[PDB]
């Protein structure tokens, strides 16, 4: 069986970072795989330091008998992934629980979008209104959804991304969902956004039924 | 190029079984083992079997001796992978995996995209797919924002791709919400340039394997 650390390790670019992995018995190799979030794992370095094809030379693998690691020399943003170990030297084969990278850049404020109900879904009887933030930094990011300035409360959910390998961002979505009959009850529909981009909250709202 | 085709999603009600394909290409089938591997949040990465299409010979790990059956069809080049009896605890993602030889060792040097397959007693339910058009509530120096409302589906996963996949710049796919009826919802947006807006064609193409539903919506001003 295989342990690495750290679960999560935190990363600027280009610092040079290192993550190990630890194996019960004495093991031949240990193989690495890199995985991003959607998506199957990628081999990454093969028989302990041996490089997959197209993997930089940035990356390498170190380590014997029962400690290896995996080091980058100056990490870089596409870097953001789970990394885990792999042991082939006894049956059956296991890995690792995975080391999470996170990439750490500066401030950026949310761009944000708002959307009415499109007219096919009004006709169903329902309305979903949808607000958008865009490519933010850091994670953390507050949505208040107000109706004819009402705060609302239990009528929304909202996801957001994985970071993203090109800027290091993360984007979010709230989805404000109404039925007809209540949507069509007022008119001022806004999503209030707090983040540290932003010295004072940002509001983007339309009034129903007004094109 | 090796590669290795693998169906979406599986919806499997408890107590049931489920038969999953694996269509290996770029490479001489039977000349080399394939491989199963189990992905949950909890276990982590975990390997099932393997099988030679060569003869059709089977080794298991210990665990799932009971719940997988791996055959091997050697004129088709598909292997297959047949889970029994399912339960919560089968809720994953399967892969099928190819290993490589170097050093004396193995790895897996080429997966398949994966089948998630959800356990539940409840029905499928095909979303419906509602456009998020660009405004001018919907614009920011110089760029548009724009998507698509998969709304209302079950179970997991939803797939989207944006002009068939030829537009993946800006694409934010988000995971998908999880609503109170057990049901998902899920978005996908694109921020594209506000001048061509009048040129270019914006479809998302929306993906729900376990509800057979393949749709392309056009999200226009």
């Amino acid at each position: 069986v295989l342990s690495q650390s750290p679960a999560i390790l935190s990363a600027s670019p280009g610092e040079k970072v290192t993550m190990t992995c630890r194996a019960s018995s004495s093991v031949s190799y240990i193989h690495w795989f890199q995985q991003k979030p959607g998506s199957s794992p990628k081999p990454w370095i093969y028989a302990t330091s041996n490089l997959a094809s197209g993997v930089p030379v940035r990356f390498s693998g170190s380590g014997s008998g029962t400690s290896y690691s995996l080091t980058i020399s100056r990490v870089e943003a596409e870097d953001a992934a789970t990394y885990y170990c792999q042991q082939w030297t006894s049956n059956p084969p296991t890995f690792g629980g995975g080391t999470k990278l996170e990439i750490k850049r500066t401030v950026a404020a949310p761009s944000v979008f708002i959307f009415p109900p499109s007219d096919e879904q009004l006709k169903s009887g329902t309305a979903s209104v949808v607000c958008l933030l865009n490519n933010f930094y850091p994670r953390e990011a507050k949505v208040q959804w107000k109706v004819d300035n009402a705060l609302q409360s239990g009528n929304s959910q909202e996801s957001v991304t994985e970071q993203d390998s090109k800027d290091s961002t993360y984007s979010l979505s709230s989805t404000l969902t109404l039925s007809k009959a209540d949507y069509e009850k007022h008119k001022v529909y806004a999503c209030e956004v707090t983040h540290q981009g932003l010295s004072s909250p940002v509001t983007k709202s339309f009034n129903r039924g007004e094109c | 190029q090796v590669q290795l085709q693998q169906p979406g999603a599986e919806l499997v009600k408890p107590g049931a079984s489920v038969k999953m394909s694996c269509k290996a290409s770029g490479y001489t089938f039977t000349s080399y083992n394939m491989h199963w591997v189990k992905q949950t949040p909890g276990r982590g990465l975990e390997w099932i079997g393997a099988i030679y299409p060569g003869n059709g010979d089977t080794s298991y790990n210990q665990k799932f001796k009971g719940k997988a059956t791996l055959t091997a069809d050697k004129s088709s080049s598909t292997a297959y992978m047949q889970l029994s009896s399912l339960t919560s605890e089968d809720s994953a993602v399967y892969y099928c995996a190819r290993s490589t030889y170097y050093g004396g060792d193995w790895y897996f040097n080429v997966w398949g995209a994966g089948t998630t397959v959800t356990v539940s007693a409840a029905s499928t339910k095909g979303p419906s797919v509602f456009p998020l058009a660009p405004s001018s509530k919907s614009t920011s120096g110089g760029t548009a924002a724009l998507g698509c409302l998969v709304k209302d589906y079950f179970p997991e996963p939803v797939t989207v791709s944006w002009n068939s996949g030829a537009l993946t710049s800006g694409v934010h796919t988000f995971p998908a919400v999880l609503q109170s009826s057990g049901l998902y919802s899920l978005s996908s947006v694109v921020t594209v340039p506000s001048s061509s807006l009048g040129t270019q064609t914006y479809i998302c193409n929306v993906n729900h394997k376990p509800s057979n539903t393949k749709v392309d919506k056009k999200v226009e001003p």
